[PDB]
RNA sequence: UAGCGGCGAGCGAACGGGGAGCAGCCCAGAGCCUGAAUCAGUGUGUGUGUUAGUGGAAGCGUCUGGAAAGGCGCGCGAUACAGGGUGACAGCCCCGUACACAAAAAUGCACAUGCUGUGAGCUCGAUGAGUAGGGCGGGACACGUGGUAUCCUGUCUGAAUAUGGGGGGACCAUCCUCCAAGGCUAAAUACUCCUGACUGACCGAUAGUGAACCAGUACCGUGAGGGAAAGGCGAAAAGAACCCCGGCGAGGGGAGUGAAAAAGAACCUGAAACCGUGUACGUACAAGCAGUGGGAGCACGCUUAGGCGUGUGACUGCGUACCUUUUGUAUAAUGGGUCAGCGACUUAUAUUCUGUAGCAAGGUUAACCGAAUAGGGGAGCCGAAGGGAAACCGAGUCUUAACU
RNA sequence: GCUUGACUGCGAGCGUGACGGCGCGAGCAGGUGCGAAAGCAGGUCAUAGUGAUCCGGUGGUUCUGAAUGGAAGGGCCAUC
């Protein structure tokens, strides 16, 4: 298993286990869905018939009026009444088994390699925290929508990338499954490839 | 919350290797003089809960 | 995720009321009544696809009987005669011939009578 | 591989039942509860073990036995566990250090389950007749 | 789980383990040397915050249009493409945003340094009595008096006090462990009337607060108390000068404004029930769930000049709504005046089974740590062994003196 | 006439019950009675003469025994 660099001209060597495995769609799907579920805030509520403001007085007597029997002004049948199954705040997070998480990342990375979406480089840097410099670097490399993964997250590249919405810059520790899929290309430094190699192995 | 064991059932049944339940036979507490030795001898060993009753026992003993 | 029903509910009610066009009173105007009317119209239509086949055969037979008797034979003998003559023309066609081509019908009767002879 | 081209495995995501949503569903009206009676009701149904008032099985049968406190602090060790300790000396502390038995276990028995292949010294533990022969056949020893 | 329990319904620990956070002291007293310590209080420095603020990049042409931020073309800023506004959707029009700065005055905090009280340390003592314990009655302990330890005490009593005393779940012995009857003590923990900022697979006017609106109002009630309905002209009021009918009306018709007035204030859209005017066809000898199958005629379209389409429907076969509940309903059993809107199998945690995915004799971590959906954390839990009430034995075990 | 088989441990197999249960049973081990012996005997010609569980009582049995030795209490067997 060989990965070639761009800015330096080399053929780096990585594992078939990480960067050469078959795409397990069902596993990747589960992990991606879990990741989106983990982003949910789950902050809402409605009022049950207990929580609607108003008295517990029976609106009219049980028998003799010719009306349907009533018990509470807060009945969910009534306008202004409670919500039958009123929401409470929820935790939507799912468990992802560690091995399933890591298995999904290996499937994703191997698929990026197969689809020619993983671009390995020796270095990726900018001289100053200037957006114009990074924009120039990316058009030089013929990239627009790109996830850039570095060993050490430098201030200059982070700051240069912030105002380009199609560009994101991570360290190797901050990889997530959705972002690997969502961006058109993934640029990894040779350093970052080693760190992801070690993390998954 | 956690399901609560029916504690009286836990005192009467024990789960066996293949997931059946053993119990002690009824009718060997008292009024023993009138009962034949043979009848009492056959009531002494533990017996397995019957097929019809396993559902009722399992409901009572979720942590067996 | 609160879902309001109005757009879908309107489309469903309108679908029924469109099928109730021409019905009397509340049956073409009021959803509750129109719905029952449309279901019943469907039940009758199902039944009457079967009844249509019965009613037309009854009509053809009555006309064949009239035409046969104008040519001196009953329906029941005419049909028996055609079967003995190995004529396989069905009642729709015989009734059509009885009205539109009386000379041809007469030829069928003579064939039937010859087979009975 | 895009966020709009991922699918779950076939059979992994069955749709839940939704009762009381019309005739065509097959669960309209009564919602699978049948007609009337206690089980049709909201909150309706009898408690576990209830048999309609007949003395239930868990009360018509006698209680038996007592619970041993000693059983809760006694463990069994497999032959497969003997290689998992550090240093090839199996005693109560080395088994606890290897997470084979719990901290509060005071007594342990080695039984003939799995296989021992390394030579090991078992110290202060009971050993079954069959486990003893297996340990000694693998070059081991048992110190009482 | 162990237990408690008309051993019913139910109630339900601890030991021990993993974490968060950690902090220890004083009096029951003199003496010695001294007031040094550490906390407070009250002053002034010293930063750093808070309560106003300041600067803050870069766009033009052309097309459609009432209007351009839209399309097309060619530029430019970005540590600023958070967000909001502007005549439709704006990085560059405006307000902001990133970033960089700012306080006369008051005030929080953290230091440092003055000052008032507090008095460190060291030898030598001392060591909480109507108390512990008990009898009676209750209560609390997961523990319902039970074989019931332990805690509290209304009532009656009542020690030993370090050579002494408490506890180790009836009780005794032994051993271990602790020192009651005096007191103080941060952090980890609980909550939000209120303030700021930010967020939402939360609502969007019958929803969301009862209350989007002058709502705890109107209104109801002697009172406590109960308690609504009710949002939207337009980009801009440019909110209709003037004329005409009318009662110097209401209301309307013109004119004018506007992209639009069938946006005219009873104002965005403008459904349905319900009520009309117009036109086609049917209908005054005809009996019933009002349709359906057949079907003439009439009217109006249409591309073979043909039929075809659309509306109507004379005449004719068949034909007793729907829901519910029932052995069984046209039923003269139930429910519905109609429309529109709302209105009922949910959520959490346990548990079992099925499917599916991962890993596999292993599988998986919880709290927590971590800026981390990562990573760490294997405390635990389930499984790989059972039998027996149990000791215990163990691929067996129990039964029995022993098994055919 | 003689006797204690109205035995103790078990039990192939079967009957009958939704279940709890109830019933029939040759044969095996131990020990026994009657018979010269083959044998027969685990009550009575058979089918009614009965009451789950809990709670507790009595005897037996160190199975358990909350620091340890005991004990209490619990279990198991017999029985009320
Ligand atoms: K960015
Ligand atoms: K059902
Ligand atoms: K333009
Ligand atoms: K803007
Ligand atoms: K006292
Ligand atoms: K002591
Ligand atoms: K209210
Ligand atoms: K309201
Ligand atoms: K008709
Ligand atoms: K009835
Ligand atoms: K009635
Ligand atoms: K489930
Ligand atoms: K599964
Ligand atoms: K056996
Ligand atoms: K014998
Ligand atoms: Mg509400
Ligand atoms: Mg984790
Ligand atoms: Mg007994
Ligand atoms: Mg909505
Ligand atoms: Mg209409
Ligand atoms: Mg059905
Ligand atoms: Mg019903
Ligand atoms: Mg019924
Ligand atoms: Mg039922
Ligand atoms: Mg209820
Ligand atoms: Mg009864
Ligand atoms: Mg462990
Ligand atoms: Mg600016
Ligand atoms: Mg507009
Ligand atoms: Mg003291
Ligand atoms: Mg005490
Ligand atoms: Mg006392
Ligand atoms: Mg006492
Ligand atoms: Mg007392
Ligand atoms: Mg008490
Ligand atoms: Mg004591
Ligand atoms: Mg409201
Ligand atoms: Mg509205
Ligand atoms: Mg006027
Ligand atoms: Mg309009
Ligand atoms: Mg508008
Ligand atoms: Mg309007
Ligand atoms: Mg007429
Ligand atoms: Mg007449
Ligand atoms: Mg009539
Ligand atoms: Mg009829
Ligand atoms: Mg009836
Ligand atoms: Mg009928
Ligand atoms: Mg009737
Ligand atoms: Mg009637
Ligand atoms: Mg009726
Ligand atoms: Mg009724
Ligand atoms: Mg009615
Ligand atoms: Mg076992
Ligand atoms: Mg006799
Ligand atoms: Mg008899
Ligand atoms: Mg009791
Ligand atoms: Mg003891
Ligand atoms: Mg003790």
């Amino acid at each position: 298993m060989e990965l070639v660099l761009k800015d330096a001209q080399s053929a780096l060597t990585v594992s078939e286990t990480t960067f050469g495995r078959d795409f397990n769609e069902a596993l990747v799907h589960q992990v991606v869905v879990a990741y989106a579920a983990g982003a949910r805030q789950g902050t809402r509520a409605q009022k049950t018939r207990a929580e609607v403001t108003g008295s517990g007085k029976k609106p009219w007597r049980q028998k003799g009026t010719g009306r349907a029997r009533s018990g509470s002004i807060k009945s969910p049948i009534w306008r202004s009444g409670g919500v039958t199954f009123a929401a409470r705040p929820q935790d939507h997070s799912q468990k992802v088994n560690k091995k399933m998480y890591r298995g999904a990342l290996k499937s994703i990375l191997s698929e990026l390699v197969r689809q020619d979406r993983l671009i390995v480089v020796e270095k990726f840097s900018v001289e100053a925290p200037k957006t114009k410099l990074l924009a120039q670097k990316l058009k030089d490399m013929a990239l627009e929508d790109v996830l850039i993964i570095t060993g050490e997250l430098d201030e200059n590249l982070f700051l240069a990338a912030r105002n380009l919405h199609k560009v994101d810059v991570r360290d190797a520790t901050g990889i997530d499954p959705v972002s690997l899929i969502a961006f058109d290309k993934v640029v990894m430094t040779a350093d970052a490839v080693k760190q992801v190699e070690e993390m998954l192995a | 919350p956690k399901i609560k064991t029916v504690r009286g059932a836990a005192k009467r049944f024990k789960k066996t290797g293949k997931g059946g339940f053993k119990h002690k036979h009824a009718n060997l507490r008292h009024i023993l003089t009138k009962k034949a030795t043979k009848r009492k001898r056959h009531l002494r060993p533990k017996a397995m809960v019957s097929k019809g009753d396993l559902g009722l026992v399992i409901a009572c003993l979720p942590y067996a | 995720a609160r879902v309001k029903r109005g757009v879908i509910a309107r489309a469903r009610h309108k679908k029924i009321l469109k099928q109730a066009k021409g019905y009397y009173g509340a049956r073409s105007r009021v959803y509750r009544v129109a719905f029952q009317a449309v279901i019943k119209a469907g039940q009758y239509a199902y039944r009457d696809r079967r009844q249509r086949k019965r009613q037309f055969r009854q009509l053809w037979i009555a006309r064949i009987n009239a035409a046969a008797r104008q040519n001196g034979i009953s329906y029941s003998k005419f049909i028996n005669g055609l079967k003995k003559a190995s004529v396989e023309i069905d009642r729709k066609i015989l009734a059509d011939i009885a009205v539109f081509d009386k000379v041809a019908f007469t030829a069928l009767v003579e064939k039937a009578k010859a087979a009975l002879a | 591989m895009r966020l709009n081209t991922l699918s779950p495995a076939e059979g992994s995501k069955k749709a839940g039942k939704r009762l009381g949503r019309g005739i065509g569903s097959g669960l309209g009206k009564t919602g699978g509860r049948g007609h009337k009676g206690q089980k049709s009701r909201s909150g309706g149904g009898v408690r576990r073990g209830f048999e309609g008032g007949q003395m239930p099985l868990y009360r018509r049968l006698p209680k038996f036995g007592f619970t041993s406190r000693k059983a809760a602090i006694t463990a069994e060790i497999r032959l497969s566990d003997l290689a998992k300790v550090e240093g090839g000396v199996v005693d109560l502390n080395t088994l606890k250090a290897a997470n084979i038995i719990g901290i509060q276990i005071e007594f342990a028995k080695v039984i003939l389950a799995g296989e021992v292949t390394t030579p090991v010294t078992v110290r202060g533990l009971r050993v079954t007749k069959g486990a003893r022969a297996a340990i000694e056949a693998a070059g081991g020893k048992i110190e009482e």
